[PDB]
């Protein structure tokens, strides 16, 4: 019965970077706050009980503090085994959880890699027509992916998907897929997507025409 | 060695019921109390649940109260929960966790978690997926790579696997997350960047399989004229 | 003991 929020909710660091994650309560909880980490597909563990308690085997290097309504979780060198997504939760008044916590690998910035898909025949004689843009291999991951139709923006169309950061370079990948009836896919003439990123000096688009493709 | 594990999870239906069963080893089941947690993508981790030692003092939380029962037999080490009633918002990872050592402490919280069983509330019925060729083109190329793929879309229910030609393919290759559409069907992608020389020679086959509906699909994705 | 508080020793 008691809210739990924490911040930052993404925080990008390098291995051996000391980086420190705030959680805030709407009322005092005393010291009944732990502390958990999850990797994607696992179950979330138990660093930290009691605000200050490591649990056994957790690497010296976490830490926790604080009292009341505010509590911190240290790391003092991020190593690779770190990175992952972090909760708080306050037992006290029953059981709440906080938002999480995601700490991503800061690395040097990759330019994406552009490619657009036109729509297959097949999906078209089904009645549908899907075009893809994909963004290969960059970081970091914020970028925008605009969709152009006969130069019109597109709104409320498209749906993306991000892949989780690369484990040998650290890079993230984007698909954006602009799903339209073959009745209005052939009532326009040039598809594209123009991706703006901070690798990029200037915005890129790829485009095609419809019947030239 | 305490290990937890889940059962029970499933595509259901709206307003039906549902029986999630967890299974304790390494530790004195009968001795200690547990938690139901879920975690959805929206509402974010969300306690449930708690049952006491003996199976008499039950706690909910009010968005499940009324509809939900947690019970557990120490003879079979097993914990349950009964879910009555089903919304489309009880559709998340259903996690069941064990409760703190007993201490002078007057509050608890809890310290081992299990893997997890996924629950599915949808309308949707199982349907095998339709698999269309991301075709490469001069479109689709950046500096002597080329990118093609397939596009497995309007799926029901998760989860689908796709390899490249036959397993033989294992670089390059990026499947995406798959992402719930309007229809309530599923559909995702999986992309692989190839030199662009090989496209003439080299012959790219996606093989996907859909288990839930026995489908096995596999589809070869030619170069397009542009 | 008789603490009737869920946050209360479960075990």
């Amino acid at each position: 019965d008691i809210q739990m929020t924490q911040s930052p909710s993404t925080l990008s660091a390098s291995v051996g970077d000391r980086v420190t994650i705030t959680c805030r309560a709407s009322q005092s909880i005393a010291s009944w706050l732990a502390w958990y980490q999850q990797k994607p597909g696992k179950a979330p563990k138990l660093l930290i009980y009691k605000a200050s308690s490591l649990e056994s085997g957790v690497p010296s290097r976490f830490s926790g503090s604080g009292s009341g309504t505010e509590f911190t979780l240290t790391i003092s060198s991020l190593h690779p085994d770190d990175f992952a997504t972090y909760f708080c939760q306050q037992f006290t008044s029953y059981w709440t959880f906080g938002q999480g916590t995601k700490v991503e690998i800061k690395r040097t910035v990759a330019a994406p890699s552009v490619f657009i898909f036109p729509p297959s025949d097949e999906q078209l004689k089904s009645g549908t027509a899907s075009v893809v843009c994909l963004l290969n291999n960059f970081y970091p991951r914020e970028a925008k992916v605009q969709w152009k139709v006969d130069n019109a923006l597109q709104s409320g169309n498209s749906q993306e998907s991000v892949t989780e950061q690369d484990s040998k370079d650290s890079t993230y990948s984007l698909s954006s897929t602009l799903t339209l009836s073959k009745a209005d896919y052939e009532k326009h003439k040039v598809y594209a997507c123009e991706v703006t990123h901070q690798g990029l000096s200037s915005p890129v688009t790829k485009s095609f025409n419809r019947g030239e493709c | 060695q305490v290990l937890l594990v889940e059962s029970g999870g499933g595509v259901v239906q709206p307003g039906t019921s549902l029986r999630l069963s967890c299974v304790a080893s390494g530790f004195s089941f009968s001795t200690y109390g547990m938690h139901w947690v879920r975690q959805s993508p929206g509402k974010g981790l969300e306690w449930v649940a708690i049952i006491w030692y003996d199976g008499g003092n039950k706690f909910y939380a009010d968005s499940v109260q009324g509809r939900f029962t947690v019970s557990r037999d120490n003879s079979k080490n097993t914990l349950y929960l009964q879910m009555n009633s089903l919304r489309a918002e009880d559709t998340a990872v259903y996690y069941c966790a064990k409760a703190y050592r007993t201490s002078l402490d007057k509050k608890y919280g809890m310290d081992v978690w299990g893997q997890g069983t996924t629950v599915t509330v949808s309308s949707a019925s199982t349907k095998g997926p339709s698999v269309f060729p991301l075709a490469p083109s001069s479109k689709s190329t950046s500096g002597g790579t080329a990118a093609l793929g397939c596009l497995v879309k309007d799926y029901f229910p998760e989860p689908v696997t796709v390899s490249w030609n036959s397993g033989a393919l294992t670089s390059g290759v990026h499947t995406f997350p798959a992402v719930l559409q309007s229809s309530g069907l599923y559909s995702l992608s999986s992309v692989v960047t190839v030199p662009s020389s090989s496209l003439g020679t080299q012959t790219y086959i996606c093989n996907v399989n859909h288990k839930p509906s026995n489908t096995k699909v596999d589809k070869k994705v030619e170069p397009k004229s542009c | 003991d008789g603490n009737p508080d869920p946050n209360a020793n479960p075990n």
